[PDB]
């Protein structure tokens, strides 16, 4: 149809929305975000047992008498 | 304060509200 | 509350001209 | 209280300033009429 | 045409409407942020802030522009208790009235680009249709999110620029806002660290930035735009409310256990400090410390502070509110006036008696004087029952120890089974009924409704993420089998 | 192209605009908008105003105490006079709202506003290519208020005369009024109240004329009609003379008593009748003017409380 | 600016107005003594 | 502005300025203070100004006290006491002695405390008699009632001390520093009287 | 004296200035406003003629 | 009982002039 | 004047249910 | 008045541990869950 309206600022933007359906053949990078995955799991493993005093470190105590 | 009052004026601002809202509606859509 | 009230009348009232001015049918074939 | 002096005259003579030469700037040529 | 619970998917493939509600809903967020707080300001009453805390008063919104530094008000008073000077533009009204402002603005913006969405901005260069590049999208505001991130811990919380954060003493007795120097360690991962705030604000922030940056440079691979749908607008919504589900269980969980971003000054003790005594311990230990230095009874019982004495009763308990019992704490069981001191019970005999505090999970508790050896001595009986250890029959005596009331002992029995019953719930405190005609029952702290919503909330929102997820993942028989 | 001026004065003179942004509208717009939101705040909330200048205060907020019908924006404290008062002029805005500010800065901005909102409906009368005259009728209730809230404080000598922002503060004007002028024995009033009534009269007839002759413009049988009626054939058989007639009588009427308002301004009191049947022994017969001078009587004497210290009121 | 191709109308038969009727009726019925306590 | 500048200054100059409202500044003069003859005086173009007027007011808050908090002005102006006349007796031994006699000795006054409550008073000093040395001589004075009789709706001593601080022998005009205190505004017996605290300078000429 | 104000009400200053920022904001904004006027004249088309404008 | 007779008024008539008024825009085109 | 509050609500589920049953549109 | 009987029932004769109201806990739950799965499966086989 007719194009649409144009103005400074979006023509100032128009680059950025203009990559639609770009991709890369293959797997891609998928590896490293499963590594990335992996590791945010770990971590996350890591303050959940922690919180839940089922990890005790000896530099953190996990009590309201760390606000000391 | 009395709660008769402040019942009175919501229902008499809400009532003939909805019924004008309704009518309008109506002729819009035929 | 009563003052709370009598702000809430006047500004919606105040709306409801706005709307007619703004938001109004247009006139055709006057 | 000073400021406020200042930036009420600025306004004011702005707007002024604008309607007297709005109708230096040809007005009486801006009728619609056939002359 | 469309049934009444389709009527907001107009906009489904019109990205410019899609802005305008999505600014609509912000402006009506802002609007209900401004009005709430000027609400909280009228009402709130800041004559006491030792036995009459911002949580004791019902305030939702107050302990959150606490938090982060709004301490004062244009009438002339401070949260902490003092008079307040040139209190600067960031008060409580000037940020209710800034966001009031916010939410109009973002009303005509909405209003302007609901009327405007033709724009060229949201058509494809190649095929000359409406389209979105979703992942560039989101990189760009993963970007603007890290870079906000990272200033926000580098800048606010650090005290550099901003103006600190809330932080208070573990017992919660002198608490205020100050400057949180980053902890970077072992802790800071203890959740009671003020310290974990700013570190991780900063680390974040800079691995958003990062990943901003990644996003925004790397298109994704085509396996996985199409096992994730990425040229739909639907999945981004799933996984939007997925994540939003799981912040809305951590923050519950954070707000229930309590945690260095949810002070007790703020939005009061815990269920957790009630069960296992914790007030009631350092109450102890310190009188067992005055008492050990050479004092007597009464002054090392008058030593105590009445705010420590207040937080070790069970009246401030979140856990023994009810469902439909609305409204603050005051309409509860009146407001608190003062402490009548440490109440102590002795038999005729002249051993010492102490009475089992009620479990915060009993709506009614029979009273129990015990002995030091745990065996019961003395108790009220129920109703109209015969007795054989009853407070006439025993002849238990009770005295007062520092407070309102000290240095008077009692033996009527009526009197002492009232404070009997009244130090079944842990510390006696002064209440005045009759300004709020309070009815007598226990309401539930802020810190319980907060939970209790965005619980709520995070499963109903659990529900709508498998909802919207199913609806993305089978579009094509959902187009109207 | 055009300069930055050129396209600024055809935005500003364009008929396309949804409210035409005149010349006169360049000013009317702020200033009105300016008193608006001076008048709505003060409305809503503002301190007990010290309108005697007596030491003694009046509140007419709505967060102190009042409703709607009781609410008003009161007047400029006595002691003020007729200085202009400004916000700079003032130590702390407490004290501008102590003394009375916002009642001065909302009759200022309003009266401009007026005045350039009559100087915007001649200005598009002329660009729309009509005759120019809607402004002199609207000047009539102009004139009015120029008298109510202007003219009569000068006259006075002191801003606290004037009309308060209220529809309370409208009924004690009145009474005031009343009480020390004689307002109602006053031939501009009755001229005023004349062309009130008849406007009405003609407003009603004028409208069931027309409408009953809207058969499936007027048609000459209504003139026919209202020959019949009143025995006054030919006394209306022109449109133009008719709706002329219609636009001059109110105009006028209000005209004149906004100049009957303006004359009291300077102490010019309306007819005086007491004491004038009197028997032949010398004694004094009491009429209908002695009971409204009783009336009077009884008003001025409650007129103010602990304002006066002299017998005379000659303020 | 112009007229938009996503443009639908809303309906409700008669059907569901009584079962939302219904619903409003019966839950204010049910929350009705809860909340006035 | 000194007395021979003021009295220089025609009437017009001086409306619209608030010269009128100012008390008169002792330029020339000593300070050592034992260039004053002992002896009575005439005491004439007594003229005190206000700079302070802080009011004592309960704290809010429940564990607070009393205490002296500033206000803000609300008359404009119209807070000055000036012509007064009285005498004026200093002792050669370093005691003094001064009494008013006449004059505007009373000035009603409306102030702000912050909060919004403002309260109302009656600015005096008549009647005042105070005794003592030339730094620290202390009075009291007597305050009317702030509203007539003849009010309708719609005795009390204050304290004050004075203390001179310059001199000027060849033509008197004494100048000092004042301090005083004075029950509020009870009229109607609506509300209990508060204590205002006012500090000022007084300038006067005893020739 | 309590506080502080500007003293101006009675004065009678001309054009109500009693600081010569006042008057030099006057003239800059008169002047600013003049020589925008000035340089779009030339689109109000020129009256060199001496017989020229409205007129009956 | 100002808060609950309040809401329970509110709750009554809000939804149903909301339904009422989807009905009656049904109902126009037959 | 709970009771008749708790009464207008009940009637009024009953006059839905009457007019639901006796009013319904065909099909 | 129901939930009062109830408990009394409960209190007199131990209903829950009962292999008739057991029966009928199991027969009012298999119901609603072959409800459930019944509407499903059926208004998930709907053709175009
Ligand atoms: C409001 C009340 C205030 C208190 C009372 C004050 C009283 C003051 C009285 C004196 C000024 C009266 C001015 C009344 C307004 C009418 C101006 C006007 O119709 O003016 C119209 C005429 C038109 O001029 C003509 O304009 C023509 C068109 O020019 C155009 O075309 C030309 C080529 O043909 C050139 O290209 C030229 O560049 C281009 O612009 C020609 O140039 C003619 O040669 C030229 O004569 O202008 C001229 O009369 C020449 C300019 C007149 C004086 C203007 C002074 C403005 C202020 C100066 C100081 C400013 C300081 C600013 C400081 C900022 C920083 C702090
Ligand atoms: C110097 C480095 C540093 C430091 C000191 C911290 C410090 C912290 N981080 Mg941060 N963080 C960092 C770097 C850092 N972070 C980086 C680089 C990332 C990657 C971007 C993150 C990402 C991150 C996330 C995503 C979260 C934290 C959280 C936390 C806090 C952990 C303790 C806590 O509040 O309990 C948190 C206790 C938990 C148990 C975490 C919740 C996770 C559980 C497993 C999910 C809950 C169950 C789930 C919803 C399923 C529902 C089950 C239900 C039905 C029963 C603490 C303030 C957590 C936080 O602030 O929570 C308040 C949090 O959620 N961090
Ligand atoms: C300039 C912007 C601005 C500022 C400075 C404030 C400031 C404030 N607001 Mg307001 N607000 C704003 C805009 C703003 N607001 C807008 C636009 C809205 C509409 C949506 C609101 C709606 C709003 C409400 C409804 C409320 C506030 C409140 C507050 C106060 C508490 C601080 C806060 O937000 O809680 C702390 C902030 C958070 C906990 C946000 C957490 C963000 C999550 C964790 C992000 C996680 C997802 C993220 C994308 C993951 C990426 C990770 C990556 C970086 C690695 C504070 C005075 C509260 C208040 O006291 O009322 C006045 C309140 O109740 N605000
Ligand atoms: C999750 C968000 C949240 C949270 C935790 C709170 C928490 C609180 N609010 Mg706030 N509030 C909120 C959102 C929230 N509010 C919003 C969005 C509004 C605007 C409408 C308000 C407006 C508001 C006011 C005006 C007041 C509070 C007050 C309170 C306090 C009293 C507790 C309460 O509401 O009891 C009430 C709790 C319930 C009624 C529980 C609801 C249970 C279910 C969901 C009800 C379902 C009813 C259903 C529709 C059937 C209706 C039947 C019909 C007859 C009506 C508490 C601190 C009060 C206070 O103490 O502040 C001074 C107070 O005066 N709030
Ligand atoms: C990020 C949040 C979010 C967003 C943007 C959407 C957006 C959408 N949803 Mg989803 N949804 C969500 C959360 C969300 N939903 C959650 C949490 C649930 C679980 C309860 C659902 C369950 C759900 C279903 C079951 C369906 C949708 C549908 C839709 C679409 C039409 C909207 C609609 O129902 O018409 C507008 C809705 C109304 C006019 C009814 C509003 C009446 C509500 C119930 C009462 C009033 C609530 C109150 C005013 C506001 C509460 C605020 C609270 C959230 C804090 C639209 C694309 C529909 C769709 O497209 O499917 C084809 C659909 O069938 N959603
Ligand atoms: C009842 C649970 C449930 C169900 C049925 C679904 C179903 C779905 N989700 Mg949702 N989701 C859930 C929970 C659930 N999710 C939770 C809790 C989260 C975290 C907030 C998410 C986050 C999420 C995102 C971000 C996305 C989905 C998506 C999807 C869809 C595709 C399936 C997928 O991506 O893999 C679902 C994968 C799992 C449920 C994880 C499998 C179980 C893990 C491997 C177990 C790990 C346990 C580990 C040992 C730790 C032990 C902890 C212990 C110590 C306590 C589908 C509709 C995607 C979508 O919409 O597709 C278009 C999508 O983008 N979901
Ligand atoms: C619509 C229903 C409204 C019910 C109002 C009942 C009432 O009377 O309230 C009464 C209360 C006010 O209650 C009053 O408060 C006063 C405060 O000074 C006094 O204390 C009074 O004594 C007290 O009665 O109104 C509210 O607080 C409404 C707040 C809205 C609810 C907030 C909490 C919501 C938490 C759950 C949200 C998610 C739920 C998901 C469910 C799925
Ligand atoms: C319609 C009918 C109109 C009838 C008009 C009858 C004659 C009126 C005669 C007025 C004489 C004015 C002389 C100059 C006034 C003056 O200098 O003001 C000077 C005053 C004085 O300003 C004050 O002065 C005080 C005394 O010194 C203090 O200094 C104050 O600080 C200061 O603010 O300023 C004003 O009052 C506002 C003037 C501008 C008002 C807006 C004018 C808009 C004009 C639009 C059309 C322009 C063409
Ligand atoms: C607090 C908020 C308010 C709550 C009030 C709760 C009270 C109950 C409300 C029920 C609302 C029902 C709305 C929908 C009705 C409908 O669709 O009817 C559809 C049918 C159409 O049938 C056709 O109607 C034809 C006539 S006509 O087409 O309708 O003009 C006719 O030919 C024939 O009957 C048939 O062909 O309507 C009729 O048959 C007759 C018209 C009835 C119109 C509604 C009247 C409602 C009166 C309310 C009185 C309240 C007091 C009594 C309460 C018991
Ligand atoms: C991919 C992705 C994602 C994520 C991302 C992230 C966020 C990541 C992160 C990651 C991370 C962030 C990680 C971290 C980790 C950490 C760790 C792993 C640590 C460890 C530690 C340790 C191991 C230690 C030890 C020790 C101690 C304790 C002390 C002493 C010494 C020692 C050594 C012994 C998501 C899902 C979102 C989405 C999709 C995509
Ligand atoms: C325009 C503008 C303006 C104004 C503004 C305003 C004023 C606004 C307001 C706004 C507002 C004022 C808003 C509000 C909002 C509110 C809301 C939004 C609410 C909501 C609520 C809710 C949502 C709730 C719900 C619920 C309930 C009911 C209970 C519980 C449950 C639930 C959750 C369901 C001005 C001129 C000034 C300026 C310019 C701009
Ligand atoms: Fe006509
Ligand atoms: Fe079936």
């Amino acid at each position: 149809q007719e194009p649409g309206l144009v103005t400074p600022l979006g023509t100032l933007l128009r680059p950025l929305n203009s990559e639609a359906g770009k991709v890369l053949p293959g797997w891609g990078t998928t590896v490293l975000m499963a590594v990335f995955i992996l590791l945010f799991a770990a971590f996350l493993l890591i303050i959940l047992e922690i919180y839940n005093s089922s990890l005790i470190l000896d530099d953190v105590s996990m009590s309201w008498e760390t606000l000391a | 304060v009395n709660i008769y009052g402040l019942t009175a004026t919501a229902l008499f601002i809400i009532i003939p509200t909805s019924f004008l809202l309704i009518l309008y509606v109506k002729t819009a859509s035929t | 509350m009563e003052a709370l009230v009598y702000t809430f009348l006047l500004v919606g009232t105040l709306g409801i001209i706005f709307f007619s001015i703004f938001f109004r049918d247009p006139p055709r074939m006057i | 209280m000073l400021t406020l002096k200042i930036f009420v005259y600025t306004v004011v003579t702005f707007f002024v300033c604008l309607f007297i030469f709005g109708f230096l700037s040809n007005d009486p040529a801006r009728n619609p009429g056939k002359n | 045409g469309l049934p009444w619970y389709r009527v907001h998917t107009v906009v489904i493939n019109d990205p410019g409407r899609l802005i305008s509600v999505h600014l609509m809903h912000t402006a009506l967020v802002s609007g209900w942020a401004g009005s709430m707080a000027l609400f909280e300001i009228s009402v709130f009453d800041p004559s006491d802030p030792v036995l009459n805390p911002m949580w004791r008063q019902g305030m939702f919104v107050l302990p959150f522009m606490t938090r982060l530094g709004i301490t004062q008000s244009w009438g002339g008073w401070t949260i902490s208790g003092e008079t307040a000077t040139n209190p600067g533009i960031w008060s409580y009204e000037g940020v209710a009235a800034a966001h009031i402002i916010l939410s109009g603005a973002l009303f005509l913006a909405s209003v302007w680009h609901w009327t405007y969405w033709d724009l060229e901005l949201f058509r494809d260069p190649r095929t000359g249709k409406t389209a979105l590049d979703l992942p560039k999208i989101f990189g760009i505001h993963l970007f603007l999110s890290g870079l906000l991130c990272f200033g926000f811990g580098a800048f606010h919380v650090t005290g550099v620029f901003g103006p600190g954060i809330w932080v208070s003493d573990p017992y919660g007795l002198t608490g205020r806002v100050q400057p949180v120097a980053p902890s970077w360690g072992a802790d800071g991962f203890d959740p009671y660290n003020p310290g974990g705030i700013a570190s991780h604000h900063i680390a974040a922030g800079i691995l958003g930035v990062l990943a901003g940056l990644f996003h925004l440079c790397v298109r994704p691979s085509i396996r996985l735009y199409f096992g994730l749908s990425m040229g739909s607008i639907e999945t981004v919504l799933s996984s939007s409310i997925a994540a939003v589900f799981w912040a809305a269980f951590v923050v519950a969980g954070t707000m229930w256990y309590g945690s260095a971003a949810t002070p007790i000054e703020l939005f009061g003790p815990t269920r957790y400090q009630w069960d296992q005594g914790f007030f009631q311990q350092e109450i102890q230990k310190r009188v067992q410390a005055s008492l050990a230095e050479g004092a007597s009874l009464s002054d090392a019982w008058s030593r105590i502070p009445e705010k420590l004495a207040f937080y070790d009763y069970i009246g401030n308990n979140p856990a023994k509110g009810g469902l439909f019992r609305t409204g603050a704490m005051n309409s509860g069981d009146g407001i608190a006036v003062g402490w009548l001191g440490h109440a102590s019970f002795k038999d005729q005999e002249g051993r010492e008696l102490f009475v089992r505090r009620m479990p915060t999970f009993f709506e009614t508790f029979p009273v129990l004087l015990l002995d030091k050896d745990g065996i019961v001595r003395a108790d009220v009986p129920f109703r109209k029952a015969e007795s054989k250890y009853s407070i006439e029959q025993v002849g238990v005596s009770v005295t007062f120890y520092g407070g309102e009331l000290d240095g008077l002992t009692f033996t009527d029995p009526a009197t002492v089974k009232k404070y009997a019953r009244k130090a079944q719930l842990g510390e006696i405190f002064e209440f005045d009924r009759s300004t709020l005609q309070s009815d007598g029952v226990f309401r539930s702290s802020p810190r319980g409704w907060f939970t209790f919503g965005h619980v709520c909330f995070a499963l109903l929102f659990f529900f709508g993420h498998i909802w919207h997820g199913a609806r993305t993942i089978f579009r094509d028989v959902f187009a109207g089998i | 192209n055009s300069s930055l001026w050129a396209r600024f004065c055809e935005w500003i003179t364009s008929t396309e605009n949804r409210l035409y942004i005149g010349w006169f509208g360049v000013i009317m717009i702020p200033c009105l908008l300016t008193a608006t939101s001076v008048f709505i705040i003060a409305f809503i909330a503002a301190p007990p105003v010290d309108i005697d200048g007596i030491r003694e205060p009046v509140s007419g907020s709505l967060l102190y105490g009042n409703n709607i019908i009781t609410g008003a924006v009161i007047p400029t404290s006595n002691a003020i006079g007729l200085h202009f008062y400004p916000i700079w002029e003032a130590a702390s805005l407490d004290e501008w709202l102590y003394n009375g500010g916002p009642y001065q800065l909302i009759v200022c901005h309003f009266l401009l506003g007026v005045y350039c909102y009559m100087g915007r409906e001649w200005e598009l009368s002329f660009r729309l290519g009509m005759r120019p005259w809607i402004a002199v009728a609207y000047s009539a209730p102009v004139a009015a208020a120029s008298a109510v809230f202007l003219v009569y404080p000068i006259g006075q000598g002191s801003f606290s005369d004037g009309m308060p922002l209220g529809i309370s503060g409208t009924f004690n004007f009145m009474i005031v009024f009343q009480a020390e002028h004689n307002i109602l024995m006053h031939p501009f009033h009755m001229l005023g109240v004349a062309g009130v009534f008849g406007g009405s009269l003609f407003s009603a007839m004028h409208g069931s004329l027309v409408t009953s002759s809207l058969i499936r413009y007027n048609i000459v049988a209504a003139h026919g009609y209202f020959g019949r009626l009143i025995f006054q054939y030919a006394s209306f058989n022109n449109s133009r003379s008719l709706h002329f007639f219609l636009a001059a009588w109110p105009v006028i009427g209000i005209w004149f008593t906004a100049l009957g308002l303006s004359t009291m301004a300077f102490n010019l009191n309306g007819f005086n009748f007491n004491q004038s049947v009197v028997d032949s022994q010398g004694r004094v017969l009491n009429t209908w003017a002695d009971i409204i001078n009783r009336a009077n009587l009884g008003m001025e004497v409650m007129h103010e409380r602990n304002a006066h210290n002299f017998p005379l009121d000659l303020a | 600016a112009r007229p938009n191709p996503n443009k639908q109308v809303v309906e409700l038969n008669r059907t569901s107005l009584y079962w939302g009727l219904l619903l409003i009726f019966v839950l204010a019925v049910l929350f009705s003594s809860y909340i006035f306590n | 502005l000194t007395f021979d500048e003021i009295q220089g200054l025609t009437y017009l100059q001086v409306k619209g300025s608030g010269i009128a409202n100012t008390c008169p500044v002792l330029e020339s003069g000593t300070t050592n203070l034992k260039e004053l003859k002992a002896g009575s005086y005439k005491l004439e173009n007594f003229c005190i100004e206000p700079t302070s007027f802080t009011v004592k007011e309960e704290s809010q808050f429940k564990g607070g006290e009393t205490e002296f908090v500033k206000t803000k002005l609300m008359t404009r102006l119209t807070y000055t006491l000036d012509a007064m006349s009285g005498s004026f007796k200093v002792g050669s031994d370093g005691s003094a002695e001064l009494k008013e006699d006449d004059g505007i000795d009373y000035a009603a006054t409306t102030v702000q405390l912050p909060g919004g409550e403002r309260v109302a008073f009656l600015f005096t000093i008549k009647q005042f008699d105070g005794k003592g040395t030339l730094d620290g001589i202390k009075g009291d004075f007597l305050v009317p009632s702030y509203r007539g009789s003849s009010f309708l709706d719609p005795a009390l001593k204050g304290s004050a001390v004075f203390s001179v601080a310059k001199v000027d022998p060849v033509t008197g005009e004494i100048a000092g520093v004042f301090e005083s205190i004075q029950p509020s505004d009870t009229d109607l017996g609506a509300k209990p009287p508060k204590d205002i605290k006012v500090t000022g300078l007084w300038y006067a000429q005893l020739k | 004296l309590v506080d502080e104000r500007m003293n101006g009400d009675g004065t009678g200053r001309p054009f109500g200035v009693n600081d010569p920022v006042l008057g030099w904001v006057l003239l800059g904004v008169f002047g600013t406003m003049w020589a925008i006027w000035f340089i779009g004249q030339k689109d109000l088309g020129d009256f060199e003629d001496a017989d020229d404008g409205l007129k009956l």
